[PDB]
Formats: structure tokens, sequence, C-alpha cells
RNA sequence: CAGAGGUGAAAUUCUUAGACCGCACCAAGACGAACUACAGCGAAGGCAUUCUUCAAGGAUACCUUCCUCAAUCAAGAACCAAAGUGUGGAGAUCGAAGAUGAUUAGAAACCAUUGUAGUCCACACUGCAAACGAUGACACCCAUGAAUUGGGGAU
RNA sequence: ACGGGAAUAUCCUCAGCACGCACGCGAAAGCUUUGAGGUUACAGUCUCAGGGGGGAGUACG
RNA sequence: CGCGGGGUGGAGCAGCCUGAGCUCGUCGGGCUCAUAACCCGAAGAUCGUCGGUUCAAAUCCGGCCCCCGCAACCA
RNA sequence: CACCAUGUUCAA
């Protein structure tokens, strides 16, 4: 696992990974537009369809 | 350039320190002119009195009554 | 002003100071037992 | 300390009602009960006498036979703004009971 | 040329002037009777350099005179008038430049049609800015 | 302010030369047919001017639309929706009518009851309108009371009679006849005459009419509404 | 098309990638202006668009019924603005905390631009208000003028 | 047609929120059939609270 | 001990790449009944110390007196 | 509607 190992239990790299990451590297928060506690309103999730 | 006006009434001294006089001015123009007998309120610096004459230059702005 | 001499700080803030003091004392006793 | 007004500065007798929904002050927006706020209905001319004369001269619609429109506004002030704007002034104690029931 | 309609010389061509007069700026905005097409829009900030003078009557008068010049260029010789203040939940009192702008349009030769106040007025509203204590200055 | 803009772009021909003039045409139930003129961009590429002209709403004063009417017409504005472009004529259909703000605000008085009624009705040709009637109570000639507030049961009775009359009168007529009734105050005089016995009224008036739903577009019905269409000389040579 | 916003004056802020402004719309959440009053209703807290509904409640009217069944109340019970708490919704506006810009000797205040929790709804808690008429409840007597809300009687 | 209707006018009446108005009361401000009146000429009935200012609505339970 | 950084007006800090500035502080005069705030002025260095080079050293290169860090690991 | 902070202890 990419998050494995270390003398402390930690992810040593940012957990937001690119949409284009190959399988095996695409773990964590996949293509996250944002992170952290949501405040002031939950936006609608999913892909954006202007139609 | 400048239009001559006649002070037909002294409305009273205005502003703090009382150095500005508010007056009613009749524009002096020949008959048929667009400004013939047109009266406007103006603020005057210096000692003025009724029947005095002023060079107004601009004649559009009207002094706020006080 | 709409009140007479308080002879002290504003009573609402004195009440709040007491309220914070009571909270501190009950926390100290909690850690003790 | 001492009761300054019999009505306590508002039109809410002791057994009339409990709460009157407050309004925003016309000037500062302070919330004050509607029965307490100083209320004035103002009918203001859109133009002063000189400007109205010039616009009426240029207007084929407005003239001696048709009057220009006016502004109509209900203005409610908090007590502080009413006093500061001189809509209302402190009065002698004996004159505080004088009430007007129509615009003079 | 003059870019006017195919009308006889002297016929009244009517636009609509929207005069938004706040306490910070004055808008003199000329459109057609539908409001979709705008001929000219001049504000007090386009005539003065200081922020505190944007709402002054002189700035509004200067804005109106440029409006008249462009209206003559566009072929509009008469104006219906729609006056407004800020409105909404804010003040309903028209700004200082309201009277000067309308007077400047009349004195510049532009004909004046129907005049109406179109200040947005809520029939119930959201909460105005400022606390329940109001602005404390 | 002049000379104060710092960030102009965020990245780093005469306008009136492209405009053509059009006449706006009210329906035949208005004496002045060619009220108002407007401009529009010339048809360029795929952007046809008619496609952006349809749906535009024009507002005019009723006294201007109907000459020799009276000062009562001067406090109402009528709006029209452009339904079809015929050459340089914008044939329109009724959109809304409203009393001016100054007139409506002046009607308000303190020591009386303000009674408001909302009515929705469908005409014979499928137009749906909302009617927004407002009425005011008045003191009698010999009244000595300090107010003329109305009993609530009479207010509801006034609302129901107004609703019944408006629905009955407007549901069996076309939009053209309905506009004629509204703009000529035939319905208004009928309402006040039949509603005064319920409650003494200082004044009753229709303050706003708005079309809320239009049927499918019909070219023939529009032409029947416009009758003889005055010619437009905007496209002609000077 | 070149500024807009905001202020005592400004700046934070928005803006040729088109802001502000104009017209007609669409979405969403609040709110029910003017009329609105020394006016109404409610035990208090509280309550304001219309229509359709569900149980109430006071007053008035009566040559109806009844027959002391009442008054006030430790204990006990239910309700109780705002803020606050829990779980789901909702989140337009305003806005504790916080952020930035001003003012100032300092200003982590008042002012300006923002902004979290909240503000709104359902259910369940909380029961701390200048919850004020700072005036306990029931009952009796009590002089004068002008009004006002509701129901009756007379012309 | 919510129609033998609706609202006014004069008078009477019961119930309600009140206003300027005589006794009397109160340290006074003021209250006054809406008492804070009818009380040293002190007794209609019930009930809650107060006993110089602070410490303090705090500490403990 | 090895490597690196730093000693500048009373305080903190620039300039540290040859020919002294910033804020506060202090002094004098105003304003105030007086103090503070505010306004007008003035003074205060020898660039830690000792040498060398250079026509000229806060500056450049050496040693010294101190100050502050990074390292001092495998058994 | 820029910005106005402070005045040692008794006693006349
Ligand atoms: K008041
Ligand atoms: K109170
Ligand atoms: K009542
Ligand atoms: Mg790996
Ligand atoms: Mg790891
Ligand atoms: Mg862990
Ligand atoms: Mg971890
Ligand atoms: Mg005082
Ligand atoms: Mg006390
Ligand atoms: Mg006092
Ligand atoms: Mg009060
Ligand atoms: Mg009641
Ligand atoms: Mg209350
Ligand atoms: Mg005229
Ligand atoms: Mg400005
Ligand atoms: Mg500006
Ligand atoms: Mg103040
Ligand atoms: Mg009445
Ligand atoms: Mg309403
Ligand atoms: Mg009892
Ligand atoms: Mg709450
Ligand atoms: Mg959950
Ligand atoms: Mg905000
Ligand atoms: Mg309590
Ligand atoms: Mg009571
Ligand atoms: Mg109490
Ligand atoms: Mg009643
Ligand atoms: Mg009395
Ligand atoms: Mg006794
Ligand atoms: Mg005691
Ligand atoms: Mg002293
Ligand atoms: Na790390
Ligand atoms: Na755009
Ligand atoms: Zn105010």
């Amino acid at each position: 696992h990419p998050h494995g190992g270390g003398n402390h239990q930690h992810i040593g790299h940012p957990s937001t990974v690119s949409r284009h990451s190959p399988p095996g590297q695409k773990v964590g928060l996949i293509a996250a537009r944002r992170t952290g506690r949501i405040r002031g309103g939950k936006a609608v999730k999913g892909a954006w369809h202007p139609e | 350039q400048a239009q001559v006006g006649l002070i037909i009434k002294v409305l009273g001294r205005t502003g703090s320190r009382g150095n500005v006089t508010q007056v009613r001015v009749r524009l002096m123009a020949e008959a048929g002119s667009p400004d013939y007998n047109r009266t406007i309120v103006r603020n005057v610096k210096g000692p003025c009195k009724e029947n005095d004459m002023l060079s107004l230059m601009e004649t559009e702005r009207e002094a706020r009554r006080l | 002003g709409t009140v007479s001499r308080p002879r002290g700080m504003r009573p609402k803030w004195h009440k709040k100071r007491i309220k914070r003091l009571k909270l501190r004392r009950r926390r100290m006793r909690q850690r003790s037992k | 300390m001492t009761t300054k007004r019999r009505n306590h500065g508002r039109s809410k007798p002791a057994h009339s009602r409990g709460r009157v929904k407050p309004i925003h002050c016309f000037n500062c927006g302070r919330l004050t009960p509607k029965d307490k706020a100083v209320g004035r209905f103002v009918v203001r001319r859109m133009l002063d006498a000189a400007s109205a004369r010039d616009v009426a001269e240029a207007s084929p619609v407005y003239g001696a036979n048709f009057p220009m429109p006016r502004l109509y506004m209900k203005q409610r002030f908090c007590i502080a703004c009413a006093i500061h704007s001189r809509t209302v002034r402190a009065r002698p104690v004996g004159n505080r009971k004088i009430r007007y029931t129509k615009k003079v | 040329k003059a870019y006017g309609p195919n009308v006889k010389k002297g016929d009244l061509v009517y636009g609509v002037v929207h005069i938004f007069a706040s306490f910070n700026d004055t808008f003199v905005h000329v459109t057609d009777m539908s409001g979709r097409e705008t001929y000219v829009k001049v504000t007090g900030g386009m005539k003065v350099k200081a922020d505190r003078d944007e709402s002054s009557p002189y700035a509004a008068m200067m804005a109106a005179q440029d409006v008249v010049a462009r209206c003559k260029e566009c072929g509009i010789n008469a104006l219906h008038v729609k006056m407004r203040a800020v409105g909404g939940v804010r003040t309903k009192s028209p700004g200082p430049g309201a009277q000067a702008a309308l007077r400047a349009l009349a004195r510049a030769g532009m004909k004046i049609g129907r005049i109406e106040d179109v200040t947005p007025i809520p029939t119930d509203s959201t909460r105005r800015k400022g606390s329940r204590r109001g602005r404390r200055l | 302010a002049l000379g104060k803009n710092k960030r102009i772009s965020k990245g780093g021909q005469e306008t009136m030369a492209r405009k053509e003039w059009y006449d706006v045409v009210a329906p035949a139930n208005f004496e002045k047919r060619q009220f108002a003129k407007t401009i529009c961009n010339k048809t360029q590429g795929t952007r046809i001017a008619a496609d952006v002209l349809r749906g535009r709403v024009f507002e005019a004063n009723l006294a201007d639309l109907n000459q020799s009417a009276g000062e009562e017409e001067a406090y109402r504005k009528v709006r029209f929706t452009v339904q079809e472009v015929q050459g340089r004529n914008l044939l329109t259909q009724f959109h809304s009518m409203e009393v001016t703000t100054d007139k409506m605000a002046s009607l308000l008085r303190k020591w009386c009851t303000t009674m408001e009624t909302t009515v929705e009705v469908k005409t014979a040709d499928g137009y749906t309108m909302r009617l927004f009637v407002v009425a005011f109570t008045k003191p009698q000639a010999n009244q000595q009371s300090r107010n003329c507030y109305a009993k609530q049961r009479l207010v509801k009775w006034l609302r129901m009679r107004i609703t019944k009359m408006i629905k009955r009168r407007l549901s069996k007529v076309q939009i053209k006849e309905a506009v004629s009734l509204l703009t000529r105050n035939v319905l208004s005089d009928a309402l006040v005459r039949r509603c005064n016995p319920i409650l003494p009224l200082r004044e009753l008036r229709i303050r706003k009419v708005r079309v809320v739903r239009t049927p499918k577009f019909d070219a023939q019905a529009l032409l029947s509404a416009h009758g003889t269409i005055p010619a437009s000389v905007e496209a002609d040579q000077r």
C-alpha cells in the first residue's frame, strides 16, 4: 500500500491523488476538489452536468 | 463667458462665521433670450446688498437654501 | 444611563465572572475526584 | 430610576398585548418595537420648486394641468435617531403630555 | 451620420432614462422602452476623481450633459424617466444627484415624458445589515 | 472615480452603426398602434435579429396608448410582449398592466381597512391572468367615528364577490376582449357598483394584471388581434 | 462599456476573462411592507398575505338546565421569548467565533468588506429574561368629560 | 346577491384595552371605579416574598 | 571538538559585495490650568577587539574576546 | 457624526 510503513503511522505524502493516477497509485482521496470539514452547506456531489 | 446678474433679494448670511451671503439673482439678458427674467439662488462672498451686480460665469448651479 | 450607581463593575459581567469561576472550581474538584 | 412616562415611551398598555414585532430603524437599522418607534409618513416632492419649473417647461406631459409625482414613505425611527435628526426633541416636563393626532 | 430612425424632422423619439441615485454614486442610464437595449450610461464616478464627490449634484449634472450629447448623437430627443433610490432593505431616500440629473437633462434641451419612482420596495423583506442595535457611529 | 481602476482585464467601430430601428405595434384595441421605437443588432451570421427580438417586453403609459382618455388613464402602464417580427414591425400581445407607484401609494389612508384580493382566471383562448384587486373602506357622510375599520366577515364577503365576478366575466371571453374590459374600466365600475352594498368603499381598483401562462403561438390569432397593421418605413430609404 | 462598491475620508473587495447598471425570467430560503392604531386575540411566553379545513375560546342574548358543586393554594403537574444542546433537514438574508481593511499612543472595539456556529423546519431537551404594570389571586364600594373593541335593546 | 342586506346617526346596556379626571392616599415622583383610595377611626378571604449594606445567590450537601 | 551564522547611536533592526539609514528613546521650543497625545526643531555612531591589504575599510582578508545554532554515529 | 485619555491624601 502507498500509505504503508514508516516509524510512525502516517501518510508521508498528500492523500489527494490525481484522476489520471494508475491503479495501485490511486488510493486515498481520489481527485478531491476539496477536503476538510464541510461548513455552511453541503454541495451536491458527483460530476457536473450543466444540461 | 460670464453672465451678469442683479441681486433682487438678500436671503441672509449663511454658514459658520457668517461670511457668505445667500441672495436671489435675476439674470440680465435681452428680451427673447432663454435666460430673460430667470431667477436663481446664489452664494456670495464679500459685502453685497440689494441691487448689486454679479458676474456668474456658470449660471446652472443653484445654491442650496439655508 | 438607565440605572443607579452599581458600586462595582456592570452586574452582568460580574455574574459572568462568577459563572466562569464556578466552572473552574467544579473542574478542579472533578480532576481531584 | 424614576418613572419618566406613564406609557413608558410606547403605545402598549399593561394588559393590551405581550410582544410587538420590532422594525428596523429608517436611518441606522436598530430594531425597536413598532409601537415605540417614532413614525412619520412623509410626502416629499420629487423636485424642488426651481427644478420642477424647468422640467415642467421641457415636459409635454407635466404642466399646469398635470402635477408631478411625489414620493410617499412611511419612516419609523429608533428613539436615538429621531432625537439626533431633530424629528423629535426633548420637551419640558409639563409639555411632554402634549399629543398630536394629525399632521400639522 | 445621425443613426436615427426614419422619422420626420422634429418628431419625438422616446427613450427611457433610468436615474439610480444613491448616497455614493449617481447613474444616468438611457435605454429603450423595453429596457433591453441601452443607448448610453454615464455615472458620477466617470466625471469626478474623488470618491466622496461621486454622489455630488455637480457630478450628476456633468453625467447628464454627456448623456444628452450622446442621445442627440443616437437620435433620441425625448425621455421617459424612471427614478429610484437604493431601496430593497436599505434606504428609500433618493440620493443627492437625483434632482440635479433630471434638471440637467431638462435644461440641456432633452424633452421629458412620464416620471415614475421605481425604487424596489419589499412587501416583507430579509433582515437588514447591522445588528439589532443598528449602526453605532 | 476617474483614474482609479487598477485591475482592468484580470489577464493583463461605432456601436450604433450595427443597429437597425424597429416599430413596436400594439394590438388593434389601442388607438395608437405604433407606440415606441427600438434598436437591434443587424442579422449577423447565425444570430438572426428576430430570434432575439421575440419575447421582449415593452412598457407604455395607457394615456399615451389611448389618446383622449382622461387623467385616470395616465396613472396606468401597460406592457406588451413581442410575439412576431413582421418586417420592421414588432407585433405584440398584452403582457401586463399596473397602476403607477405614486398613484397607488397615494390611495393609502390610515384610519380605514385595506382589502386586497388575488384572482386567477383563464380566458376563452387559453390565457391565464392574475388580477390583484385592492379596495378601501370609507366613512359615511354623517359618520363621527374615529375610524372606519371593517368587520372581517364583510371583508371575506367582498373578496368572494370580487372573485366570482371576475372569474365569471373573464372566463368566457378572449384575451382581446379581456384587455378591452380592463383598460376601459368596464369591469372596475361593475365591481365597485356591486360591492358597495356589502361595504362602503372609498375606492376599488385593479392595481395589477399579469399574464402568467400563454397558449401555443398562433399566427392567425395574432393577425386577427392586430387587424390592419400600419406600415413601417424604418427599412425604407431616406 | 469602465469603472463599481464602501466611508468622516479611505482601504480590504468586484471588474474588458465585461463588474456595476438596464429588461424579462428562473432557482432557493426567509419574511408578510404601506394599511399598523395609548387597536384586536391569547393563561403567560406570544400572534399580521389569501383560500380550504380541524378542534377550541371569550363576550353577548335567554322567563333553558342545575343547586353550593366555590375562592385561594405547600406537595405535585403542564406550558414558557431569545440564546444554548442532541438527531435529521435546510442554508437566501443577517451574523457570535474567526479573517482582512481603517481609526488610534495602543484598538484582537466602535466603522468598512467578509465569514463559522447559528439564524429557518421536524422531533427531543433546557426552564437561567428589565419572563415589567419592576404593582399576587378572588370579592365589595367609589366622582367627571371625550373616545375605543365585541354583543344586544330602542328609533 | 354569503342580501327581509351593509354601514353610519341618536340613546340605552353588558363585557374588554385605555385617555384627560373629584375624593382620598403617598417620603415624594405619582396612583385614583384600571388604586398605589376606602388603614393608628389599623380585622372580607387565601397565598408568596422582605427584615442595614457587603461576603453571595457564593461554599458545602 | 567539526561545520555555519552573528557583534552597527540609549533599545530593537537595515546597510553588511571600499569613497552610515529605520522605528522607538533622549534634548529644546510650542499646544493644555497641567500630564499624555499632537506640532516645529536638535543632538547622539566611529560600525565588537587587534593586525594586514588598499590612495580609501562598517565593507576586503587574517587572529582574538563573546553570543547563537547544526552535528558528536555503528558497536 | 475623523480623533478629546488622565487629574496624588486630608481639609477650607
Ligand atoms: K414612542
Ligand atoms: K417593562
Ligand atoms: K380589548
Ligand atoms: Mg510504494
Ligand atoms: Mg507511510
Ligand atoms: Mg496514529
Ligand atoms: Mg496517523
Ligand atoms: Mg441619562
Ligand atoms: Mg434598585
Ligand atoms: Mg433617569
Ligand atoms: Mg419603552
Ligand atoms: Mg386581552
Ligand atoms: Mg415581554
Ligand atoms: Mg409643460
Ligand atoms: Mg462614493
Ligand atoms: Mg466609488
Ligand atoms: Mg453617538
Ligand atoms: Mg370602527
Ligand atoms: Mg401585508
Ligand atoms: Mg382557587
Ligand atoms: Mg432558538
Ligand atoms: Mg449522520
Ligand atoms: Mg455580510
Ligand atoms: Mg429569574
Ligand atoms: Mg397586570
Ligand atoms: Mg418580578
Ligand atoms: Mg373585541
Ligand atoms: Mg381615571
Ligand atoms: Mg393590616
Ligand atoms: Mg440583610
Ligand atoms: Mg480629583
Ligand atoms: Na513530517
Ligand atoms: Na454579461
Ligand atoms: Zn436609528
